[PDB]
């Protein structure tokens, strides 16, 4: 193929075949003159030699061309440079009709559909307007109807929406690792740059959105449209393929509005009345005359599915607080009050969606989870949870256990002047003296944080759980654990080096009250060795399912 | 033999005494050997040094790539002229 | 007082006075290239190491069989022809003129003074030297180009251990392979076998028998050196063993010892316990009796011979037998050689090693070490020696450093400091007798991580190696032609050969890893690059052999480097970002300043501490508490001695930090309250805020630390004034400055023209820009700030702008960690940036016809030529759709051979049969801006268009302009003080006549220096600029675009909290408070917990009350306040509390309201990195500003309009707008271009690019139930040629056949294997 | 060290030619 300015482009392995002609011609005129036999054995030697060098090339000829230095791929040696010693097939294939942009979360579209830019709809759907448009009687030829999608019309965006109704496309990340990366879903178009994806699915993608793209991908066939609705549907695939716990579960967002909803209080607005049924709960709340939370007394009309195609009807009289009425409200006929009559954590919520999909099925489950997602953020935004620096409780007792603790490394150091006690003694007796003062912190913080509410009722003094924003975020499992709540009030310990021992000298201070420079060059031992362990455990871990699938494969 | 494409012996003489003459006038000039320059000292007009001195192409490879990692060869960043559409 | 200081004072909150100052921060890349370019003229003679001393090695030659020799005094620098605005306008390198002056000394080669002739000339140009500015960059072709610092390992010896799960043994020695500083290494690796192999970096292992002997040294006398500690004789009972005590310590004795006058030392039978050791050393015996049957077990060392029998009686390396004994006792054998070897001792391993390849003499090592050095070569006598002695003796490039020659020894033990640089006999034996005390356990092995042994490199050192390597080889071509041709005849100029030095010192600037692009996105990133120590380049580790043994922070790395600053992904650890204090030093070893202190008082003198001269004394930290009486007051003192954080007393201290910011870098210093987050987010924080883009307008952040004015004053952005004086007009083009009388010469006095830089085109097409901050008739001193570059406000680092930020999950929209902006932020035009992007048009030369710019263009209509000219190119500042024409390109062919159909459309419309192609530039989709200017380049010997015309015309007229306006200041200042000479008031006599005429003279003269220049520029306009061959004009356009913020970007902060921007609520939505201030950014409150970074809430805090005290200013000011009311309040903010802070010092009216003025949208605070505010500090400031205590309030719902019932954390935070935008990341494609051989999708058609289907999700598909969709994806949207085109008609028709087809991945596959001679058929 | 003395020793023998009675040729510009 010629380039510009008149330079043309030869492949390596067209000189390979030119060298063989060029001794192959000379082989029949030197055999057509009676030439002597010590130049005949001098020519077939350079013809073993050029045909080895046709086939491969490196191992003990390694031909050097023209005007460079590197050796020549020879036909064996495009096999094994194809990809690393791979096929075509097997390494990274360019298709058609895809596209990525960056993901963007939505909290107003359903679980089986998803979000679509409008310029992104006609690149992919292109050949679908074209047989849209003659059909309906608009675009007569094909070259009429490619003006009509470049030149942005009114009519155009009317027979677009036709053809991404009924359309299931399809979505991935670029690390894919289990089979529940690429789901289906259905477009709708929106306005923007950006996929608008659905928050609830964001758990089975494990991606953030901190500028992550996913890729699109468009089935032509009929055929893929339907195994795509069946089988890649993003509501199909709600239990995760290697346990039986769902995939689909609230995540810390939309956690924090139900924990805050089933919470039990001491005295509270509205609090010993009673209500006819859940409609009057949810008319006394909205009125301002009500707390989200307060001890009364409802009697509802629960359904129990135990037999199999009846479903009795109940009435009981409980007592519970008034979020927890409001939650009775999304979950179906088929549970009884129970399941909802406990904190509504992150574990005992998994728990619940296994049980809802178990024992009524999975068209009741889909539109449970929609409404129990819409339940969650609107009332996340009705209670301003926020953290500042009061929310960090630092114990009053945290002085006491670190001055105790001063005392008694000066104790051993004052005896190691001496040298009645060895070097490996002394090590071991002062290292798990701060494990051992970790403790007492931890334990005095959990004490103080869990009981950090002082309220009254018709009493002098009663205690009940915290509220506060600290505690919320941890107890109800959203972000966090009880590991990390440990560096922000009490000490962060000892801060091990990355060479394989442990540092003896501890770190006192606190994320709130701030480290020293010394201090903050330790952390940043244990830092760097987490980022290094972090970029290497893609490539053992992508190793480890790469040798697996090929045995497994049959 | 050298060279990919054969060219004719009546022909491939002129492209002896150019090589030459561009290569003792590379070191008495100090500089870079123009194509204007070699016209001038030879007497010959410009549109004739313009096509021979073009002759030579010099034809490098396809398959070694460029850069210090070699992630993707020449085979793959060609398009045809045709429609493949 | 600087004048920009009091415009606007920011509170510090510094607890401790800082005793040094920042120094320069790109002190690092001006001092390296000053020795190398060595632009200063001194008087004396000048050391000038660097080029200057690489320069003297060329002179003296030495010529076998003939004499010639040269002289060279020195070289002299030429001043550069372009500027530094005109060489990055047009196509051209920033360079200087370098000639030299060579002297050639001709001889005789007789050892006499006798027919010697020398002639002195000035040489040619040899090459060009770069010349950078003073901002530490130097333009290559256009673009600014730097180089970063080399990180390579110190000259030296080390002994490692190497601990791996190959080698499947707990003690097995490592390579002790020696790194030169110039030429090959060798790796000497020990074998697990107890032998010695050494090898070369390009070669096979090599026994250690044959090395010894190329050294000159017998093997016999080397494997007797180490070994053969002991010496047996044959004396009184027949035999007499050496008593030793400590080589029978724990051992068992099964041999009685009779001997010692009667006094017994052990018996047969017993073990030897600790009261056996003590009975021998009381007496000091060291003869004992041994049987003869004891030594059935113990070899001898060396050949036994003896002199009666003439032949060797025992062989080396074998057994004392009992026939073997017969034949010594009666040959008088006098002393008996056995190397006394045991399991207590550490064993000599020379003698396993010395049986290889029957290496026994010098004769066997000369024959196989020529195998190595030449592969199938014959080998000779001469060829052997003289590839063996290029290593030891005649070392070609095996040159050392004078400290690798007392690196080395210190290892060993030597009394001597300085000794030869090339390796010896008696050199080499240390290294091979300290390997075996290593692997004992005698000793610990070297320390490679450690400071200590890594060397930090320079832009000169670099540039001096690559100089020496081009000028070595054209030495070479004067020399040899010197001596064949006449010497009469030949001159210097023709001798000498500046081709090999130009070539090879311009393709080094630009195939170099080091020279890399220099990125202008941001003035942070431009100093955070320069200050950058790369290890990986020409000669350092990938990022495979480096592993994790240097991706690991190490204690020697306190005040040098940073532990917080390092780009995470494929290359972790390996660079690094320098601190803020750290200085080079000479030898090039990173120091660090420290404060010595005494036990008496705190010294003032700083001094300067090296990487290895830290372990010998204790370093404490600078947060310790003082009596204000020079001493340490406090009981305790964290210190560190061996490298290691500890507890000490506070009376045997003798060094103390300067400050507690010479640890992090100057991109983590800029974070505030960075002691309230962890690592993992200092790491990010550093990223984020590097890749900040310059918006519209400066927003200062209110939460700063004190080193943002430090960053935009010592970079080359901002117009400093480099002399003090008045201002005299202010302009946007340019601006002038007046000399004061003080600081100013005898002439020309006043003479300050400062050239503001317009809107150009950066490295990251980004806009970049001047405004003038001064105004006419201002007291401007020396080192002021008279312009802001991108993203700066005042002289202060402003990259991004604050704004309101409440905590609070508002209807799911921040899920994770997206960001729910308002309608307010995008109405005023806040993060709205400018982009300029440029495209460039070629002119090519084809056999079918020449390529020119003309005006008409086929198949077009008169919308399509509205815009265009009648030349061909577009207008400056005409608004340019997607897909319109700019520069009008056509290209003429033939042969079309149009097809039937095409002829009948061209009859019907009466369209003209055009035989030229029309190959004209176009944008591409999305991009449309407007055009700001129109670069042409034309070559010698083209026509030019009128287009051309316009634009030297306008450059010549400016030209004109400017320096006709800026003849008559200096006239007018000429003028105004011979006005000064009215002493006598005629309205002595000689001395205004002579005054009158030099004051004429000055004007006549200062019109001779701009004829000579005018001519000079007009010169520049008429030549052409040289370009590739092939290229007949090159017209390039320059637009720009102005990309809003849309949903779809990333924002984030200083504490490494990204964000991707879902929607853009309305104003009537957001939260607002009983006020009626409505939020504009809503973050989400679950990243505190999960994430250790509490500064968000600590500076969001912070925002809230430094936006509270300067609204109480302006409602203040606009209150027709006195002036007694306004500086009470103002002693009220920065005396309250702490902080360093001066005032009396104002003026009355005039700079009390220009103070209040600047304030009035918010007082700016100072925190320091591990110096700022305390708890209490931050929550006094709220009190005064009117403002809750926990700073927590209840927002009212914008949508329902309830009340939130919990209070909400609101305030100003500083947010950032990253280059990530979603205008360069979102495209799709169904259709397009496809390759030659592999039918795969790519670019090329300017419409988009096709995304890889790798095989993770290829195994996704197939977990499913999928069989046609993985089908369809690998043979009908791929790979195909029938089944594409029939499947497109399909989808026009309305029903999708999904055609069968066959995939061409495997039909080429069929293709080659059939062409390898093995058969493949397909059996159906 | 070795390069420096040996141009050291040929320019203190350059200078024995000027007392025993010699000039350096002396040359023009270059092109
Ligand atoms: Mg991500």
């Amino acid at each position: 193929v010629p380039l510009d300015g008149g330079r043309f482009a030869t492949s390596d392995l067209n000189d390979l075949y030119r060298r063989v002609i060029n001794r192959n011609n000379r082989l029949k005129r030197l055999l057509d003159l009676a030439a002597p036999d010590i130049i005949v054995r001098n020519e077939k030697r350079m013809l073993q030699e050029a045909v080895d060098a046709l086939l491969d090339n490196g191992r003990r000829g390694r031909a050097i061309t023209g005007s460079n230095k590197r050796p020549l791929k020879s036909l064996a040696d495009m096999i094994k440079g194809k990809q690393g010693r791979f096929r075509q097939n097997l390494l990274g294939k360019r298709v058609d009709y895809s596209g990525r942009s960056v993901i963007t979360v939505g909290p107003t579209l359903r679980l089986h559909q998803c979000g679509l830019p409008k310029k992104m709809a006609l690149e992919l759907f292109k050949p679908f307007i074209f047989g849209k448009l003659e059909g309906r009687g608009m675009a007569t030829t094909i070259k009429a109807a490619k003006k009509m999608v470049e030149r942005e019309l009114p009519e155009v965006w009317d027979v677009l929406a036709e053809v991404i109704r009924e359309h299931p496309v399809l979505l991935n990340r670029a690390p894919t690792l289990h089979r529940l990366g690429i789901q289906a879903f259905e477009p709708v178009l929106i306005e923007g740059k950006a996929i608008q994806l659905h928050p609830l699915v964001c758990a089975a993608y494990n991606a953030d959105f901190d500028g992550d793209q996913m890729a699109v991908h468009v089935p032509l066939t009929l055929e893929a449209q339907l195994e795509a609705r069946a089988l890649m549907m993003s509501t199909n695939n709600i239990l995760s393929p290697a346990n039986g716990e769902p995939i689909i579960v609230p995540s810390q967002d939309v956690v924090m509005g139900l924990y805050y909803m089933t919470r039990e209080a001491i005295n509270a607005k509205g609090e010993g009345m009673a209500f006819a049924d859940l409609q009057e709960v949810d008319r006394a709340y909205r009125s301002g005359q009500a707390s989200l939370h307060a001890r009364v007394k409802v009697r509802i009309n629960e359904k129990i599915k135990g037999e199999d195609g009846q479903l009795t009807a109940n009435t009981r009289i409980v007592d519970t607080t008034v979020g927890r009425a409001l939650l009775f409200q999304v979950v179906p006929a088929g549970l009884p009050f129970d399941v909802v009559n406990q904190s509504m954590k992150k574990k005992a919520i998994s728990k619940l969606i296994n049980h809802c999909y178990r024992v009524v099925g999975l068209k009741d489950t889909v539109i449970f989870a929609d409404q129990l997602m819409y339940t969650g953020f609107a009332y996340s935004t009705i209670s301003g949870v926020s953290i500042g620096v009061n929310d960090f409780v630092i114990p009053d007792e945290k002085a006491r256990i670190i001055n105790a603790a001063t005392d008694e490394v000066k104790e051993i150091e004052s005896q190691y002047a001496s040298g009645l006690v060895t070097q490996g003694e002394k090590y071991n007796k002062v290292i798990d003296l701060w494990s051992k003062a970790n403790d007492e912190v931890s334990k005095a913080m959990m004490a103080n944080l869990s009981k950090e509410k002082v309220v009254d009722r018709e009493g002098k003094e009663v205690d009940q759980e915290s509220f506060n924003s600290m505690y919320m975020m941890a107890d109800s499992g959203a972000r966090g654990s009880a590991a990390q709540i440990r560096q922000l009030a009490g000490m962060r310990g000892l801060m091990a080096k990355p060479d394989g021992s442990i540092i003896e000298t501890p770190i006192t201070a606190n994320f709130r009250e701030g480290l020293n420079v010394l201090q903050y060059f330790i952390s940043t031992h244990g830092a760097r060795k987490g980022l290094a362990d972090t970029a290497l455990k893609t490539a053992n871990s992508g190793y480890l399912t790469r040798r697996l699938v090929d045995v497994a494969q049959d | 033999q050298t060279r990919t494409i054969r060219l004719p012996i009546h022909v491939v003489k002129e492209l002896n005494v150019y090589l030459r003459a561009a290569r003792e006038l590379t070191h008495k000039l100090d500089h870079e050997p123009s194509p204007e320059e070699i016209a001038n000292l030879l007497e010959k007009p410009v549109a004739e040094v313009k096509r021979m001195l073009g002759l030579n192409e010099r034809v490098t490879s396809v398959d070694v790539s460029l850069g210090p990692d070699s992630d993707k060869t020449l085979l793959d960043t060609l398009t045809d002229d045709r429609p493949t559409d | 007082y600087s004048y920009t200081e009091k415009k606007r004072i920011r509170k510090d909150f510094s607890k401790l006075p800082d005793v040094m100052d920042v120094p320069y921060l790109l002190a690092i890349q001006l001092d390296s290239y000053r020795e190398f370019l060595q632009a200063g003229a001194t008087k004396e003679q000048f050391r000038d190491v660097g080029l200057h001393a690489a320069f003297k090695s060329v002179f003296p030659i030495i010529s076998y069989s003939g004499n010639a020799a040269l002289e060279y005094v020195g070289y002299r620098l030429g001043e550069p022809a372009f500027d530094v605005k005109e060489c990055v306008l047009r196509g051209v390198t920033f360079a200087v003129p370098l000639r030299v002056k060579v002297r050639l000394i001709i001889f005789d080669r007789e050892s006499s003074n006798k027919a010697i002739k020398d002639i002195k000339e000035q040489e040619v140009y040899m090459g060009e030297i770069p010349l950078m500015t003073e901002n530490g960059t130097f333009i290559i072709n256009g673009t600014e180009r730097v180089i970063v610092s080399q990180l390579h390992r110190s000259p030296g010896v080390f002994f490692d251990h190497d601990r791996g799960k190959t080698h499947s043994s707990g003690k097995l020695l490592y390579s002790a392979r020696i790194i030169p500083y110039r030429g090959s290494w060798l790796d000497f690796e020990f074998d697990p076998k107890d032998c010695v192999f050494v090898r070369i970096d390009r070669r096979r292992k090599l026994p250690a028998s044959v090395l010894l002997r190329a050294l000159g040294y017998s093997t016999e006398e080397i494997l007797n050196a180490f070994y053969a500690t002991n010496v047996f004789h044959i004396k009184g009972e027949t035999l007499n063993l050496e008593l030793v005590p400590q080589r029978l310590r724990g051992e068992v004795a099964s041999i009685d010892i009779k001997d010692g006058s009667g006094k017994v030392i052990v018996e047969q039978g017993r073990r030897i316990t600790a009261r056996h050791i003590n009975q021998l050393e009381k007496a000091g015996v060291s003869q004992l009796e041994v049987p003869f049957d004891y030594l059935i077990g113990r070899t001898i060392a060396k050949a036994i011979v003896h002199p009666a029998t003439g032949e060797i009686i025992a062989e080396c390396n074998t057994e004392l037998t009992l026939d073997l004994l017969a034949k010594v006792a009666k040959a008088q054998v006098v002393r008996i050689e056995t190397l006394y070897t045991n399991d207590i001792d550490c064993g000599p391993f020379i003698s396993d090693t010395l049986k290889i390849d029957n290496t026994s003499n010098q004769l066997e090592a000369l024959v196989e070490i020529y195998r190595m050095m030449r592969p199938g070569e014959p080998p000779t006598k001469e060829a052997a020696e003289t590839l063996f002695g290029n290593l030891f003796f005649s070392a070609e490039r095996y040159d050392l450093s004078a400290v690798g020659r007392m690196k080395f020894n210190r290892r060993i033990g030597r009394t001597e400091i300085e000794g030869p640089g090339v390796l010896s006999k008696e050199d080499i034996i240390d290294v091979l007798k300290t390997l075996v005390d290593i692997r004992n356990g005698k000793g610990i092995v070297d320390d490679i991580d450690h400071l200590g042994n890594r060397r930090v490199r320079c832009v000169g050192e670099m540039a001096e190696n690559q100089f020496r390597v081009g000028l070595v080889r054209v030495e070479r071509a004067v020399k040899e032609r010197l001596s064949m041709a006449e010497s009469e005849g030949l001159m210097p100029q023709d001798l000498i050969n500046a081709k090999p030095v130009a070539a090879a010192i311009k393709e080094f600037f630009g195939s170099s890893q080091l020279s890399q692009f220099m990125d202008q996105n941001n003035p942070l990133s431009e100093i955070t690059h320069k200050r950058r120590v790369s290890a990986l380049g020409p000669g350092g580790l990938t990022r495979e052999r480096a592993g994790f043994e240097v991706r690991d922070v190490h204690p020697t790395h306190y005040g040098r480097v940073c532990p917080i600053e390092t780009p995470e992904g494929p290359n972790i650890g390996l660079i690094n970002s320098l601190a803020t204090y750290a200085r080079t030093n000479k030898y090039g070893f990173l120091e660090s300043p420290y404060r010595v202190v005494k036990d008496s008082l705190v010294t003032d003198e700083i001094v300067f501490l090296s990487a290895i001269e830290e372990a010998d004394h204790v370093i404490a930290q600078a947060s310790a508490t003082l009596n204000e009486k020079g001493q340490l007051v406090d009981e305790l003192v964290a210190v560190r001695h061996l490298n290691e954080f500890t507890v000490k007393a506070p009376e045997d201290v003798t060094l103390m930090d300067v400050s507690p910011k010479q640890v992090v870098s100057v991109a983590a210093s800029l974070i505030p309250f960075l002691e309230h987050d962890d690592a993992n987010r200092a790491l990010m924080g550093s990223n984020m805020q590097r890749q900040a883009v310059p918006t519209l307008r400066a927003d200062k952040p209110l939460v700063g630390t004190g080193m943002e004015r430090n960053v935009a004053r010592d970079s080359g952005v901002c117009v400093v004034a480099r002399r003090g004086g008045v201002i005299d007009s202010v302009d946007a083009s340019r601006v002038v400055v007046r000399v004061a009388d003080d600081e100013v010469e005898t002439g020309e006095a006043g003479v300050d023209i400062y050239n503001l830089t317009k809107y150009t085109r950066s490295n990251q097409n980004t806009c970049i820009n001047q405004r003038p901050l001064v105004s006419k008739g201002d007291v401007v001193a020396r080192g002021d700030i008279l312009a802001d570059g991108p993203s700066t406000d005042m002289g202060e680092l402003a990259l991004g702008q604050n704004m309101r930020v409440a905590f609070m999950p508002w209807n799911g929209f921040n899920f994770e960690d997206s960001i729910c902006l308002s309608e307010r932020v995008v109405q005023e035009d806040r993060f709205t940036t400018i982009h300029i992007q440029e495209l460039t048009c070629v002119a090519r030369d084809t056999k079918l016809g020449p390529e020119e710019i003309t005006a008409d263009i086929p198949n077009v209509g008169e919308a399509a030529l509205n815009k265009l000219d009648e030349a061909g190119i577009v207008y400056v500042g005409a608004e340019v759709q997607a897909g319109d024409i700019l520069v009008g390109k056509v290209t003429p062919k033939g042969e079309t051979q149009l097809t039937p159909e095409e002829k009948l459309l061209r009859a019907i419309f009466g369209e003209k049969a055009s035989d030229v192609k029309d190959t004209s530039l176009r944008v591409p989709t999305g991009t449309k801006g407007t055009v700001i200017d129109v670069q042409v380049f034309t070559r010698d010997g083209v026509e030019r268009d009128s287009r051309a015309l316009s634009i030297e015309k306008m450059q010549l007229d400016q030209i004109r302009k400017d320096l006709n306006e800026e003849f008559r200041i200096v006239e007018g200042a000429t003028f105004e003080r011979l006005r000064a000479a009215l002493v006598g008031a005629k309205a002595a006599d000689d001395a205004l006549n002579e005054q009158l005429e030099k004051a004429q003279a000055y004007i006549s003269d200062r019109r001779q220096l701009l004829d000579d220049k005018f001519e000079d520029k007009k010169r520049k306009l008429q030549q052409g600029d040289d370009l590739a061959p092939g290229v007949l004009k090159i017209v390039k356009v320059y637009l720009a675009i102005k990309r809003r913020i849309q949903p779809g970007d990333k924002m984030a902060g200083r504490h490494g909290n990204k964000g991707v921007v879902s929607v853009i609520m309305p104003v009537e939505d957001m939260p607002h408070d009983a006020n009626g201030t409505p939020v504009d950014i809503v973050l989400n409150p679950l990243g505190v917990p999960s994430r250790m970074n509490v500064g968000q809430i600590l500076e969001t805090h912070l925002g809230l009350a430094a936006k509270g005290l300067g609204e109480k200013i302006n409602r203040m000011l606009e209150e027709q306040r006195k002036v007694a009311e306004l500086r009470k309040f103002l002693h009220e903010i920065y005396n309250e509390i702490g902080g360093r802070e001066e005032n009396l010092d104002e003026l009355g009216d005039n700079e009390i309201l220009a103070l209040a003025k600047n304030l009035r949208g918010g007082v700016p605070m100072a925190t320091p990195v591990f110096d700022g505010a305390k708890e209490r500090e931050i929550k006094a400031m709220l009190k005064l500003a009117d403002l809750p205590e926990s700073g927590q309030m209840r927002l009212f719902d914008g949508r329902t309009g309830n009340q939130f019932e919990r209070p909400t954390t609101v305030g100003y935070m500083y947010m950032l707008k990253l280059n990530h935008l979603v205008d360069d990341k979102m495209h799709a494609r169904s259709t397009g271009s496809y390759s030659l051989v592999t039918q795969q999708p790519l670019g090329g058609k300017a419409q988009f690019g096709g995304q890889r289907f790798g095989e993770m999700e290829v195994w996704a598909l197939e977990a499913y139930g999928a069989a046609y969709t993985l089908q369809e994806m690998l043979t009908v949207k791929s790979d195909d040629v029938n089944g594409r085109t029939k499947m497109y008609k399909n989808i026009v028709d309305g029903d999708h056949r999904m055609e069968a087809g066959m995939p061409e991945s495997f039909n080429v596959l069929i293709k080659e294997i059939r062409s390898l001679g093995i058969d493949i058929e397909l059996e159906t | 060290e070795a390069k420096q003395k040996e141009r050291d020793a040929l320019a203190k023998a350059m200078e024995e030619f000027l007392s025993r009675g010699g000039k350096v040729q002396e040359i023009e510009p270059n092109v």
